[PDB]
């Protein structure tokens, strides 16, 4: 019974920790396709 | 000339880095403040160089190599053009002598040789500038022998370096009598970037001058991430278009040209040799980046230095995984192979 | 020759033609005398500002439908630097940022103009925030004070109640206005940037509704405009509100939301070509939102001793408090109130995260019987929070940390209110008085707000004596306090609980 | 004969002149702006020569009604600040106009802001230990006098209590005279400072120079400048020892940030200007000890979006002797002041500089709080439980050590109502080599919140 | 509009998909040259959706309901095209495969789907 | 993925303006007008049809790239092939 | 396995299908540890972090690198090999054996030599 409870913890935690790296890894996405965005762009215009 | 040096009416000069049709695109190598619109210009006829010799042991120069220590004007032997092209395929021997550091877990683990590049790469307040004063420090037991075959000559390159840093190590230096056959060329960090972009080259220039009158000599750049940064705000004040991360396109050719430079020459060529010490600072301890990948890949070994494992005791703090010399225990005495040879792979494992 | 060429140069009621339009912004050739952000006018009815003037033409943003706009159509000077109309006759209307009526309810009688861009009062004109702005909230009273010249940030996720919440504090006023005292008589503005037109009508029905549009003035810049009016509506409501309180008089601003301010002033610069900055935005977007909220101050008596409250609402993509705009915004404001959506879907509604919210003015502007009666409240709950984080997987509890707990999940329950329910600062202390003391801990946590609700309208009816003497002294003294206690032991015999029981 | 404007863009500013006429770089020139409440006398500055006699400048003031052909007026020296031991009391401008009464200051010595940085013959590095009173910098980040000294971090952590601690640690006791500079920090602050330094009678020994977050770019970032030329002088000319605190010079390359895209150079990374680690030199360098005479600056550096690889954090960390981080994170945890201890660094925390029983004590501190963070990856879901008994005796003074960093200041007094503490380094060094050793393990965590020094840890255990 | 405004009578209109009128809107704006903003798309974005979701609306006791099947890019409900239109958008019905496979017909999910005026 | 590849090379050496990714604006409508040629003709066309089998290539297992996402919404059916399970034994 | 015979073919897609497991099973064993394991996958972490090391060999080359000479080992006995390893042959051997050594008679003198 004390395993359960600590299991059922245990998920709920793991549930947290892939919702805030999911949100840190679209963060990352966007930032990443912006920065490949201004970098092209800015070349563009250079010429 | 492209690459010829401009004198400005001030005594200030410039490099001619773009020729127009119409105009010269020059990089002011100093005070800008005092250039107005519609001054005289006189050429210089000489292409991009800077003063060297012997006399230069114990100095602290602008990258020009004029001095800022206050002591009195220096004796230069000659001049030397910052460009000529590197010793061939042809020129070059293999390394087989040590560079020793003193240090154990860089000595026996992932050895420096008369003639190797070693990049001494880390974040923020890791030892890096720790490592190489300290290795500029240990040679002082060869120089007091005063025998042209076995003492090395030293310079360190500060780029970007806060003045009282690099007062700091220049009395660090003095503590231990390395200022006997040490130069210091010092791009502070007030300097324009032309002179925080050239410090590297004119440490290598003064270098050279040695290594093919069959001295060996040490340099230590501190830190090339100043040097691509001063060359991507040179680039982008010319208007060139960046390339990836905003650096200009060729930022390799800034380094590979630097650091080819650096080798042991064979004994033809007197069988000097010039060891280059890079180091680089990676933002938030990331080795897969873009300019810390490029100048791995030009040099020929890493001493990794990881804060993670510097907080922990294990000081000088080197990632015993990554860290690696390609040269290896060929660059080691005897002794040391038979007793250390394995020792890396052991630790990795 | 080059002397009679510049004297011929200088020689030249001026009108300028549109020599390139798009987007939402057109280029002028001639008005060689136009002043950098003079307001043009072009013949459509439509207005611009002249941003960038180049050797020979003039750059304007466009504000309201530039699909009138074409090449060759003339502009006219209007001669007044950028500005709005202003004066008392704003109260009660709903008008768009160029301060023309969008209600259709009549022309305004605006007194005089005002520059959109005069400077902020500088460190010597400006006084110590020192006076209770009341939003009449109970989770922001007790905990999280604001005092009039504060900013202070209502950030929250989409859809967890950041408009009711200032829909609230501009509601709350009410009890004030019906004095005709300029020291205690607060008016507010609100504005609207890219909300949708049915949430501005909802919004100017509730103001109706309580009274309150008696002294609001709504701006509104609907998600359907161009992007020149959702980046001048934050402007144009500060420079409505300014006039009023350089007069002395005392004023709220509520920015509703000042992101959709950012992401059109993205869309300008984007459009002007200048280069962005980090998440795409331009270098300037901390100028955008400083310029603005700098202007929100409390004046020295010698400037006259009026003052201007901000809150900003900001909407956060998914909880990260970290994104760029949102810790811009933290950096100007004196605090915030993060509203956790956590809490609000199980119905914790205000739903302010206790830990998080501050208010880094504080208990200076907090009147002296809610600082005495509320001052521990607030780490009592953040204390609660993760003891109740913990208890949710202890194996044994003891009697003490039981206790504690309990109190603690009808504090929980006792800060809770409904929409559209300001409180009196002098039934607001009555309700903490209740939870602080302990007087709820016989009474089960399905019972505590109707039982709080009830008790309230008991002291409002018979015993008015204790709302009465602490709205005349602003501290709670013992000889009302007994009959408080008194008179909430007499209400707990004649209460009964919808399960369970009776209570002592 | 004088110039006349040609183009405005923003705080931006063609001006046209004569052939011959054209001004140097970094001169202030005048222009009048006379629509109506809105006028006044602009001061550009000359940023560049954009060549055929015509030159871009820089706008002190909002160009707002400013109108294309004014005339504009060349002054033939750079922007100047009154100088003088007549400056401390007084509130000042970025262009040297007090605040407080606006005739002062006119007949004083005027220095130009555009100077060159001290000789390198004459710099020497200071080594000498500041006591602070606070656990966590004088244990494992110690300050230097006459160093340069900064606190970094995101949005909302403790900049701003921080940094007023800091001036009740230091300039309320200290010997020489000091220098505030309000650069792009919020105005309600620069109020509030204003009236605590006349209530705590320092405002006689200090002078005050703001450039708040209303301002245009232009003078958003030639504050700093200015408030230094006023503390150069001080080190210089009188030669006493100086304090300059500077609040937020983040702001000062934000900036040059907003003007350089005005200016038309291209946008390096993440946008900034190119130059950046050249202007940020060009300022730093300024601002040193040259041999015998001090300058003890203290730098607060805002970090946008926490983002501590930001190139405007990342260019500042090299010109600094101490660096204290704050952290989000930790501040989460309600742990004040909020440092983190393991990002936080000094370069005199040695064995030769401070001694081997301070060094060995903030070794193993490091050492644990190390330890810890590595196993947050385990702790974060398995809890404690889980892990081996040579870890978890570890990870239970860790826990410990974390909180026992915190301290109530003298500055959030005003907010918890709790009064301020002070602690030696004595009794610092003798608490955390008691805490690793283990003297102190049967405590609970929450006795060892916002304490001071062991005699409070002791009063307080004993109540719980 | 005409059949609201000329007939009065109420509408109902569907939109499939209205990812695609912003992702549309974004490769316009790059043909037109104009820099894109955030991860690519328009800088009028939160503009350009407004002067279609704005328009869908009741007035003088006529009314146009919408259903509106949306798309969202990698699942993240924080990127700029979801992130926009969630913002107008009322109600939310989602149909579960969980719930067809039971015979569970409208297959509308219970837990999953959510409405703004359930209160 | 190399169609999409040598169009962006084309389009960039014309000097046609970049969007995301650096591939310009019309690369969905190349891919379209491309598969959307791909159909089951009525009785009254002599009932013929044509089907298309399009491959494309992911980075790193990523579906969220420019041309991943044109053709996963231009398509009526998408079968993912992964390493993983590629190792794992599960050929195809 | 038309080209290279069913025998090499076997044996390959074996040695990757362990590996392939045990790198999906790494990120458990970092957290909850070897012993949480069933019988069959704990057996199969044995096999894989022995045939890891296995695929290391000491080059001509690496002299410098680690001062043993180098050695070739011939395609039918590193089939053979790898055969063995898969099926658990040498899973009584300790797990540093392996590391570095070339073929099978190597194997043997390096586990006797431990």
């Amino acid at each position: 019974a004390s395993r359960r409870r600590a299991m059922k913890s245990a998920t709920d935690n793991a549930d947290d920790l892939i919702k805030a790296l999911t949100l840190a890894a679209n963060r990352e996405r966007q930032a990443q396709i912006t920065q490949e965005i201004s970098e092209i762009v800015g070349g563009a215009n250079a010429l | 000339m492209t690459q010829e040096l401009l004198e400005f009416p001030g005594g200030v000069l410039g490099v001619a880095l773009n020729l127009d049709e119409h105009s010269v695109g020059a990089v002011i190598l100093g005070e800008f403040e005092k250039i107005e619109e519609g001054q005289q210009v006189k050429r210089t006829g000489e292409v991009l160089s800077v003063p060297v010799g012997d006399a230069f042991l114990g100095r602290v120069v602008n990258p020009l190599g004029q001095p800022i220590d206050g002591q009195g004007d220096i004796a230069a032997e000659t001049r030397r053009a910052l460009e000529l092209q590197a010793p061939s395929v042809v020129q070059r021997q293999s390394v087989s002598e040590p560079l020793q550091t003193g240090i154990k877990a860089i000595d026996a683990m992932t050895p420096i040789g008369r003639g190797q590049r070693q990049l001494i790469i880390g974040d923020r307040k890791t030892g890096k500038t720790a490592v190489c004063v300290d290795t500029i420090l240990n040679q002082r037991e060869a120089w007091l022998t005063g025998d042209p075959k076995q003492q090395v000559r030293c310079v360190y390159v500060a780029i970007g370096q806060k003045g009282t840093t690099i007062a700091s190590v220049k009395r660090a230096l003095e503590e231990g009598g390395a200022m006997e056959y040490t130069t210091i060329v010092a791009a502070p960090a007030s300097d324009a970037a032309g002179f925080k972009w050239l410090a590297p080259y004119t440490g290598s220039a003064i270098g050279q001058h040695w290594m093919y009158n069959g001295k060996h000599v040490l340099i230590v750049f501190d830190d090339l991430s100043k040097q691509a940064d001063a060359y991507r705000a040179i680039s982008l004040l010319l208007r060139r278009p960046p390339g990836r991360e905003a650096f200009p396109g060729d930022v390799f050719y800034l380094h590979s040209r630097l650091l080819e430079r650096c080798a042991k020459l064979s004994d033809e060529l007197g069988g000097g040799s010039m060891t280059g010490l890079p180091i680089i600072e990676t933002k938030a301890n990331d080795i897969s980046a873009f300019i810390p990948t490029n100048v791995i890949s030009i040099t020929d070994g890493q001493c990794f230095l990881e804060s993670d494992l510097f907080n922990q005791g294990v000081r000088p703090a080197i990632n015993v995984g990554v860290s690696v010399s390609r040269v290896g225990g060929a660059a080691q005495i005897k002794a040391m192979k038979e007793v250390a040879g394995s020792l890396r792979l052991d630790l990795s494992q | 020759i080059e002397g009679a060429i510049e004297d011929y140069v200088s020689s030249f009621e001026e009108i300028g033609t549109v020599i390139d339009a798009g987007d939402g912004i057109a280029h002028v050739e001639g008005l060689p005398s136009v002043m950098t952000q003079e307001l043009l006018e072009f013949p459509g009815g439509v207005l611009g500002v002249a941003l960038n003037l180049d050797e020979h033409s003039v750059g304007a943003v466009i504000l309201g439908e530039f699909e009138k706009i074409e090449e060759g159509q003339q502009v006219k000077r209007t001669g007044e630097v950028l500005s709005v109309p202003v004066g008392d006759a704003f109260l009660g209307r709903v008008v768009n940022p160029l301060g023309q009526p969008i209600d259709g309810q009549g022309d305004i009688a605006a007194e005089t103009r005002r520059a959109l861009e005069l400077q902020a009062p500088s460190v010597v004109q400006r006084q110590s925030v020192s006076e209770p702005l009341q939003t009449g909230i109970k989770a922001i009273d007790a905990m999280t004070p604001i005092g009039r010249g504060q900013r202070q940030l209502i950030i929250g996720d989409r859809k967890t109640g950041k408009t009711a919440v200032c829909v609230d504090t501009i509601l709350n006023q009410r009890e004030a206005w019906l004095t005709g005292d300029p020291k205690q008589q607060v008016r507010c503005v609100y504005v609207a940037i890219g909300q949708k037109g049915t949430t501005i009508a909802s919004v100017k029905r509730a103001l109706e509704e309580g009274g309150a549009m008696e002294y609001t003035t709504i701006v509104a810049a609907p998600a359907s405009d161009a992007a020149g009016f959702k980046w001048l509506a934050p402007y144009t409501g500060s420079a409505i509100g300014q006039h009023w309180m350089y007069n002395g008089k005392h004023v709220l601003i509520v920015f509703d939301d000042l992101s959709k301010q950012a992401d059109a002033y993205r869309a300008i610069s984007l459009l002007l070509r200048r280069p962005p900055g980090r998440e795409a935005f331009p270098g300037d977007v901390f100028y955008l939102h400083s310029r603005l909220l700098e202007r929100c101050a409390k004046l020295s008596d010698e400037l006259g001793g009026g003052s201007m409250t901000g809150l900003p609402i900001i909407e956060t993509k998914a909880n990260d408090i970290s994104a760029f705009i949102p810790t811009n915004v933290i950096s100007i404001t004196d605090g915030q109130c993060f509203l956790e959506s956590d809490l609000f879907n199980q119905g914790v509604r205000p739903a302010i995260n206790v830990g998080v919210s501050v208010s880094r003015v504080g208990g200076a502007a907090q009147i002296k019987a809610m600082k005495e009666v509320a001052g521990s409240l607030r780490l009592d709950l953040s204390q609660y929070r993760e003891l109740e984080a913990f208890a949710a997987f202890a194996s044994d509890l003891d009697a003490a940390s039981k206790a504690q707990l309990d109190r603690g999940a009808r504090l929980v329950e006792l800060l809770k209110q409904p929409q559209y329910s300001p409180l009196a600062v002098e039934e607001q202390v009555v309700a903490i008085f209740l939870g602080t003391q302990g007087h709820l801990d016989s009474v089960p946590v399905e019972d505590v707000q109707r039982f709080e609700s009830e008790l309230l309208e008991h002291v409002k009816a018979s015993h008015s004596d204790i709302f009465d003497g602490i709205r005349e002294t602003k501290k709670l003294s013992e000889e009302a306090e007994e009959k408080l206690v008194s008179v909430i032991n007499e209400f707990k015999k004649g209460f009964q609980a919808s399960d369970g029981s009776s209570v002592v | 004969t004088a110039g006349r404007v040609v183009r405005i863009t923003g705080p931006v500013v063609d001006v046209e002149f004569p052939r011959g006429s054209v001004p140097e770089l970094f001169n202030a020139l005048h222009a009048e702006i006379t629509f109506g409440a809105l006028a006044k006398t602009l001061t550009l500055e000359v940023a560049q020569h954009l060549g055929d006699s015509l030159v871009r400048c820089i706008s002190m003031q909002p160009t707002d009604g400013l109108v294309r052909g004014v005339e504009v007026t060349d002054t033939g020296a750079s922007i100047s600040v009154p100088v003088g031991d007549g400056v401390k009391g007084h509130v000042f401008n970025a262009l040297g106009d007090c605040l407080d009464d606006p005739g002062y200051g006119k007949d004083f010595e005027h220095w130009s802001i555009h100077r060159k940085p001290p000789a390198f013959s004459d710099l020497e590095p200071r080594t000498e230990m500041l006591e602070t009173g606070l656990k966590v910098v004088d244990l494992l980040t110690p300050y230097v006098r006459g160093g340069k000294i900064a606190l970094f971090g995101g949005a909302g952590v403790g900049k701003t209590v921080l940094i007023q601690e800091m001036i009740n640690r230091i300039a309320r006791n200290f010997g020489g005279t000091s220098v505030f500079a309000g650069v792009g920090e919020r105005t309600r602050e620069g109020n509030d400072l204003w009236v605590e330094l006349a209530d705590a009678n320092v405002l006689k020994d200090t002078a005050l120079v703001f450039g708040q977050m209303d301002e245009p770019p232009g003078t958003r970032m030639r504050v700093a400048l200015s408030a230094l030329t006023m503390a150069e002088f001080f080190r210089d000319e009188q030669g006493q020892d100086v304090l300059l605190f500077i609040d937020n010079i983040f702001r000062f390359t934000q900036a040059g940030s907003e003007v350089s895209t005005l200016l038309g150079r291209m946008p390096s990374a993440v946008g900034y200007q190119p130059t950046l680690a050249d202007e940020m030199g060009e300022l730093q360098e300024r601002i040193t000890s040259t041999r015998g005479r001090s300058i003890t600056s203290m730098q607060a550096v805002y970090v946008p979006a926490d983002d501590y690889t930001d190139p405007a954090p990342a260019t500042t960390f090299a010109h600094l002797d101490a660096t204290t981080e704050l952290s989000r994170a930790v501040f989460s945890k309600g742990i004040f002041p909020a440092v983190d201890p393991l990002a936080s660094s000094s370069t005199i925390l040695d064995p030769a500089i401070v001694g081997d029983e301070h060094y060995r004590v903030a070794q193993e501190v490091i050492r644990i709080l190390q330890r810890y963070k590595d196993l947050q990856d385990i702790i974060a879901i398995l809890g404690i439980d889980e892990l081996s008994e040579e870890d978890k005796q570890l990870v239970n003074r860790a826990r410990r050590i974390e909180r026992f960093l915190s301290q109530n200041m003298m500055a959030a007094e005003q907010f918890t109502g709790q009064p301020g503490s002070t602690v030696p380094l004595k009794e610092t060094i003798e608490a955390f080599d008691k805490l690793t050793k283990g003297e102190f393990d049967h405590l609970p965590e929450q006795a060892f919140f916002l304490i001071g020094g062991l005699d409070d840890l002791a009063k307080k255990a004993e109540s719980l």
